[PDB]
């Protein structure tokens, strides 16, 4: 018995075709993903195939102005119409809270949304009763597959869940289900969630009963043979794991953004064993055309959309680099604009003996989501924009002492390889790092701009030392596992909004040309 | 607060088609699937389809293939349930039903229903006629010789719910409905307060409002 | 796919686990439901999921089964469950189950008998009705019997018994003696006597034109 | 026999009083130098000592609007209000060429004008003819006091004197002249000199019968014992050497700006022999008043100049540090905004492939000749700017391999720690010295920004690879000894003016804050 | 090219003053000192000053304790000398003059001299009287009994040069001097060219222009 | 300080070296200039520093010295440097030299003697002049004799002799005897008897009124 396993995950709104890179779509004949070209070729695998399903790993909400207006309500409608079998919660699906969720893709949605590791309380558990499950056994020809979700452990640190859900161990919570699954005679069981590559491959490795694990988070791209695209292979597709008991189970992720579509032939036993297993993820390139019915519906919803795409903010004439391969791996130009913005924006004028109150800047990479193209005559529109920061957040300004950002630039790279959203971005800082050592010690440098100078010049950084630092809102709360920030600052201040203040100075700078000038160094 | 509201008891000869309406409020209308059921006396609850509001698409019980059609007015937030080449066997009460969720039919939102009567015989008005009590106290009405069903009896414009026996319709030897709606109240109060069943009936327009008094 | 339900009608004594099943002709999952029916209204979902229970549905209700046996509760009965649940698959496509009638098993309760004489209003169509009624009684066990005079009627007159009362869990039986305007009015002392477990002697209740 | 020798170098047009640095006077109070201080001081000494000269060591010219308006008229006018006895020639008084020397300054001098190291050639001859002499002998009292001259041999390549006038070798042009001069039974000799501390001992050391050198150039700060302002003494004042022929010859020179007078005690016995030297330069500060005369005199003067300060080009929130001090030795900020707005108006938009046509800029620190003061409001005006960069010069683009540039690197720091010229500011480039090897192997890093790329980033220096640079066209002609720059470059372009380039730059920003970030490095 | 224009001569009284102009053009009169020195019948250039035009400082000769100011009009180009309380001592040609820069006295620019006469004596205008060629040639003309010293004698309006002496002028005994200007031309000329002599004295406003003719 | 200047007055041939000296009274340095003076005009700057040449000086005019001893030479005597020559010093206050009248030797060249009578005109004022002309003659010692008819004339007639040339270094002189009208209309012939290196015999010009 063949399944065909088909999925998405971490598509971040981008519901149109976008350029290679995953940013606006400007040279359509060179475009990629979207949900009509998606639709055609999911339609096409279901007509050659007789068992498949549709699948997601969650992280369709947050990344483009598409959610920003429609606030979920998009990915349940075109979800819907590509008819997705199942989806996985991610954790920017509580991105608007709980309430954000439950209206509209929630109570909207045409298929089941999983988890299993998240348990609601209070008066929410009533709330959200039935709205997402654990599991769902589907039909699929004259057999059934069980699917069982799963959300990262870290949601309460990235997202806004609240205080009412808990956030379970994710082995530890999908044991049980697994194991009650396999006593109402399911033999066919797929892992399907939003945790990161290593998580899914310790669910593979430990949770027995799983035959198969799909993916998100990580943005992990997985290929077996030569890739079609720029993206770098991880390991091969799928990617096989030996389990505690013995099993080859496969992991498959596919990439993010749209761009692919996750592909895998699954030969199954009698006894619901894997045999077999073999696929790659298809690009998703102007190759296959766009669904003429799905494009014109996505036309239909864009209208509402067209009055932001409108107004230049200012000019670069350099690639600003937003990728994650680069803000969450090493210094990024995007990430060096931002908190020159970030500085810009607090220039205060008092006190002789302070050329300025605050030097220092520090954002993490998680928070730069969109790169942005300089060849379209190199405009920035508010768009354009709102894709590199959508949060709506703010850009803070806290009171640290040296030994608190020295912890907080140890965090940034603890477990540095995994592309996980806390490496940090900076200003008015120049940070060395020797990642061949111990996590808690890989910081070997760490020299900050001087505020109480008249000339601004760097000089080691002082442990006992209290320094002034922009930061978002979201790592002053302690986002991102910076927990250090929240508990040892000893001011913080709300600053003005995160996409003003870097539209200010866009405008203000009118053509931009940021580098990377070597804040941040390795070995 | 999510209600469903349904156009009201039709009667049609065999052979004709009947269209009934469902006014969804509380909610965004073209977002959900909207089904329609229906339930024939001692017949078991029977799916008739449902429609996606937002195309106008939708899926059939096979039944009925070819009989039914269903559409929608997206401005009006209204579904429509056309049931064509009217069988006697379509005698059935018509409901409008939405889930809980978009996902599965688990019908947390209904309509009140409609009431479909296909006969070939003639619609007539019922004669309300007072039940005197005679001298804790019972009074009544008598809504004798009506076709078709339902009649339906309030007392003092609906407002008088305790006590209160609407006692369900009997089919005569004429081929006509004959009904007995009762009150129990304190006889002490037979010489103050008064009695009006409010009589309706749909189909033939029949709108009554007989006065109840001793002997 | 076809949705059996066994027991079909059953009565059971306030505070008593009342358990009722819905057998499906093949595997549903979990994809079950199961809905209360009163008379006049629309059904209301109780339990979706085969266990997972609507939202102000009330604790003692419950509901259990993986696919083909289902099972719902009533685990302390209370005079309000007096209705007719339905269970149902969202599978494959959607069916229904046929339906169990929950009845209140109460101490017998005598009815208060009532004699309505024909208005003058109903003297113009040419035929008179004579109702007798019979006001919250338990069991539903009930013979009504009409008298013109002495002479006992066994042609005309049609009988109506309400659904058991929400609160009380009383029946009530409404029978309308039917003559012509002429038959009528030839005789004098029309009677309605009734018989029931509540009724020490068969109590009798009279008019005259 | 007695003589008190009086000395000033390095005025560069500070005929006004200036603030502690050099810079344009703000709080009167805290203000030091000027032509009418230092002619209170000077009639003071004039009353109290029987034998008086006073000398100054060249660079007369350039500095100011002062220079930039009256071209040396000014230089003459209050040189001879002051009545100077002597006057060597600087290497800044060929800045407007050999007719810019010989009218105003030359024909209006109420004083002699040396040499002796420079011999008119062709046309010249006959025109310069007596206007400039090798020495001249001056009646002191009873005594005659011979005071011989000297100009830098490097002037060729940092001025313009034009292709008719030689500079031959100090040493070897003032042996014959000296032999001369006690032939002329003249036993008192002083060497008045514009060449440098280095030379001016080695003319001690060297040249036999000089009794006293006093120089400038370097504008090097001697003192003995605890000094008065922020300058850092390069030893005692006088300064001692030991000649070749065993005598003790003191060596002077009076830091800059004319914020001190260089004063030095001299006895001689009756051969005319050095039996006695002390001294210390006088700082010039509000202690001593302002001649009232001097200061009406310099105010008419002023009213023809104050057309350079009638409006702000934008604010500095930092302090503009273009001081020799720093900017000769190592990075400073103003030589950072500089090639910051040397880059930016070389902005090209033309073809992909290349984010900018060029990404480096180098400007030697003798380009950069005053630094701002960011305290009164942070106003920048036209006048502040032309004391930063008065010599009318262009910002050319050039062709240069990277082997031309790595020698340019080379010769940069070749004889570091002299405060000469050839030091280089720079833009788009990261350099690392080790200044302990040997000369022409000290530059141990050169990183280069990229231009065939879309996001600006550093890599190593390659030495057959074309660079595009934007430098000044002084460095473009050979200057300050780059002939590798004029003789190696492949093409060069003029462009836009010095100072406009830099006004514009600040402008567009509105308010600017130039850090000292790490672009030079040392060990 | 640098050009310095004086006043014009002066006949003054013992007891008397005198101001004598320098006119400047060719360079800034006002950044150069400007100097006057006399020239006395057989008694050597002697210096009387210098002035600084910028400010009107000045340095004098002690011999002229008091007597001369030196002074300028900045905005004329003009520079001034004053010499009062005139004795006969001061019959001298006034210079101003400036050096070749202005560091040393080596005057390279002169003014054309102002000749001052210092008399208690009159005024007399010449007598202009031909010398007749007597039968290569020579001619001219006895400018007889005339006190103020400034005289000048021209042949034919100035243009003829050739062959001209005009001797220096004597005091006679009367305190009047006494000219002869003479010129030889050839014989052949006589009878085919003419010649006048042209006489002219500032000080008394003199013009004779006298026809010289034979026998 | 006082400039003292030797030779005081000098005569030299086309093109002689001729060498003229200025002392100083005190040491002046080379604080000295030169300069030439034609009679009606202003001096000539020709060397300053003692031996720097003035623009356009030619390069036959030289100066030397330091201090004290100062020369001025001319390497080759044109008849244009016929002057009077001054030396300067400007080391304390500003003194100039007595000068050094320059005349050239030349040839010896004979005078051309003429005779003019006095005009009708000058016979108005009471006087006569009678004018005697010697003109273009070298050296310039030469005897005038006056004879009224023939006595000669021991107290009137006064003597005036040009400065020597530029182009021809000859000298003209002019001696005028003046008697009253009536002494003048009293005697016959009036003579000129002219004493010259150039001529053979004491040349004779007579008139007759
Ligand atoms: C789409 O991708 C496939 C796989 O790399 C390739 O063969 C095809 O040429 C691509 N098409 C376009 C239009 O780039
Ligand atoms: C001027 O400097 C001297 C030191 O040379 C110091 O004693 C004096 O106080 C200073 N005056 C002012 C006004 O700073
Ligand atoms: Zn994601
Ligand atoms: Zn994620
Ligand atoms: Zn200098
Ligand atoms: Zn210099």
């Amino acid at each position: 018995w063949e399944l065909t396993i088909l999925h998405t995950n971490d598509v971040h709104s981008r519901l149109e075709q976008t350029s290679e890179d995953s940013s606006k779509c400007v040279n359509a004949s060179r475009c990629m993903g979207g949900v009509a070209r998606l639709f055609t070729k999911v339609q096409q695998i279901r007509r050659a195939e007789p068992n498949v399903l549709l699948l997601d790993a969650g992280d369709q909400y947050q990344g483009t102005i598409w959610f920003t207006v429609y606030k979920g309500a998009e990915v349940a409608h075109f979800m819907n119409a590509l008819r997705y079998d199942a989806m996985a919660l991610g954790n920017h699906e509580f991105d608007n809270g709980v309430e954000g969720l439950i209206e509209p893709l929630l109570k909207e949605a045409k298929f089941p949304i999983l988890s299993a590791n998240i348990k609601a309380k209070g008066p929410l558990a009533s709330q959200i009763s039935g709205l997402y499950l654990p599991y769902k056994v589907l039909p699929v020809g004259d057999e059934v597959v069980g699917i069982v979700g799963y959300t990262s452990k870290e949601t309460p640190f990235l997202s806004n869940p609240g205080t009412n859900l808990v956030f379970e161990d994710e082995i530890t919570a999908l044991q049980p289900e697994v194991d009650k699954l396999k006593t109402l005679n399911v033999n066919k069981i797929i892992a399907l969630g939003h945790s990161g590559f290593e998580m899914d491959k310790l669910i593979a490795q430990k949770v027995r009963g799983v035959d198969v694990v799909v993916g998100g988070h990580s943005n992990t791209f997985l290929y077996t043979g030569n890739p079609p695209s720029k993206e770098v292979p991880a390991g091969k597709y799928p990617f096989i794991v030996t389990s505690d008991d013995g099993r080859k189970v496969p992991v498959v992720q596919a990439y993010a953004f749209g761009k692919y579509l996750g592909y895998l032939k699954i030969e199954f036993d009698e006894r619901g064993n894997v045999i077999s297993s073999h696929g790659n993820p298809i690009l998703l390139n102007s190759s296959i055309p766009e669904d003429p019915s799905i494009k014109a519906d996505i036309n239909k919803w864009r209208i509402k959309l067209d009055n932001y795409s409108t107004q230049e903010l200012g000019k670069t004439i350099v690639y600003l680099d937003g990728s994650s391969q680069s803000c969450r791996f090493r210094e990024c130009n995007m990430g060096n604009l931002i908190c020159d913005a970030m500085i810009n924006n607090n220039l205060r004028h008092t006190d002789e003996m302070f050329w300025n109150h605050v030097s220092m800047c520090i954002l993490n990479g998680g928070g730069i989501r969109s790169p942005i193209d300089e060849r379209n005559n190199g405009t920035i529109t508010w768009e354009n924009l709102a894709a590199v920061l959508p949060f709506g957040g703010t850009f803070d300004l806290v009171q640290l002492k040296g030994s608190t950002l020295k912890k907080a630039f140890e965090h940034s790279v603890h477990r540095y390889g995994q592309s996980t959203g806390e490496f940090l971005q900076v200003g008015g800082i120049h940070v060395v790092y020797d990642l061949s050592r111990k996590p808690g010690d890989r910081v070997v440098k760490l020299d900050v701009l001087c505020t109480k100078c008249r000339v601004p010049s760097y000089d080691p950084l002082k442990m006992d030392e209290v320094y002034k630092v922009i930061l978002p809102n979201f790592l002053a709360n302690g986002g991102d596992g910076f927990q250090m920030i929240k508990d040892e600052l000893l001011r913080h201040d709300s600053g003005d909004q995160d996409i003003n203040v870097v539209s200010t100075y866009i405008s203000k700078m009118k053509v931009i040309y940021p580098a990377v000038e070597g804040r941040i160094k390795h070995h | 607060q999510i209600q469903l509201v349904q156009s009201g008891a039709e009667v049609k000869k065999p052979g004709a088609s009947v269209k009934v309406s469902c006014k969804a409020s509380g909610y965004t209308f073209a977002s959900y699937n909207m089904y329609w059921v229906r339930q024939a006396p001692g017949q078991r609850l029977e799916w008739i389809g449902y429609i996606d509001p937002y195309n106008g698409g939708s899926s059939y019980n096979q039944k009925f293939k070819g009989r039914v059609t269903l559409t929608r007015d997206k401005s009006a937030s209204t579904a429509y349930m056309e049931l064509s080449s009217l069988r006697s066997e379509d005698t059935a009460v018509y409901y409008c039903a939405r889930g809980y969720n978009n996902y599965k039919a688990w019908f947390a939102y209904w309509g009140q229903g409609t009431l479909v009567t296909v006969s070939s015989a003639s619609t007539k008005g019922p004669s309300v006629f007072p039940l005197a009590p005679s001298s804790t106290a019972a009074l009544g009405c008598l809504v004798k010789d009506y076709f078709p069903e339902p009649v339906t009896v309030s007392w003092n414009s609906g407002a008088l719910t305790s006590g209160v026996h609407t006692f369900p319709a009997v089919l005569q030897s004429s081929g006509l409905y004959s009904l007995s709606s009762v009150v129990t109240v304190p006889s002490s109060s037979l010489g103050t307060q008064t009695y009006i069943c409010n009589v309706n009936h749909k189909p033939s327009n029949t709108k009554v409002d007989k006065r109840v008094e001793p002997k | 796919i076809q949705m059996t339900q066994s027991p079909s009608s059953l009565s059971a004594s306030v505070g008593d686990r009342v358990t009722i099943t819905c057998k499906a002709s093949q595997s549903v999952t979990n994809d079950v439901a199961w809905y209360q029916q009163k008379p006049g209204k629309a059904p209301k979902l109780l339990i979706y999921y085969a266990s997972n229970r609507y939202t102000g549905v009330p604790s003692r209700f419950s509901g259990s089964g993986y696919g083909t046996d289902f099972t719902f509760t009533i685990s302390s009965l209370q005079p309000e469950d007096i209705a007719t649940y339905y269970c149902q698959q969202d599978y494959s496509s959607l069916t229904f189950g046929q339906g169990t009638k929950l009845e209140i098993k109460r101490t017998v309760a005598a009815p208060s008998v009532f004699i309505f004489p024909p208005s003058d209003e109903q003297l113009k169509s040419g035929t008179a009705s004579v109702v007798c009624l019979l006001n919250n009684f338990y069991p539903r066990e009930a013979k009504v019997q009409w008298k013109v005079d002495n002479a006992l009627q066994s042609g005309n007159s049609q009988e109506s018994v309400t659904e058991q009362d929400s609160k009380d869990s009383t029946y009530s039986l409404s029978s309308t003696l039917t003559l012509s305007k002429a038959d009528y009015e030839k005789h004098k002392v029309y009677a309605c006597e009734v018989t029931h477990q509540g009724l020490s002697s068969p109590v009798t209740k009279s008019f005259n034109r």
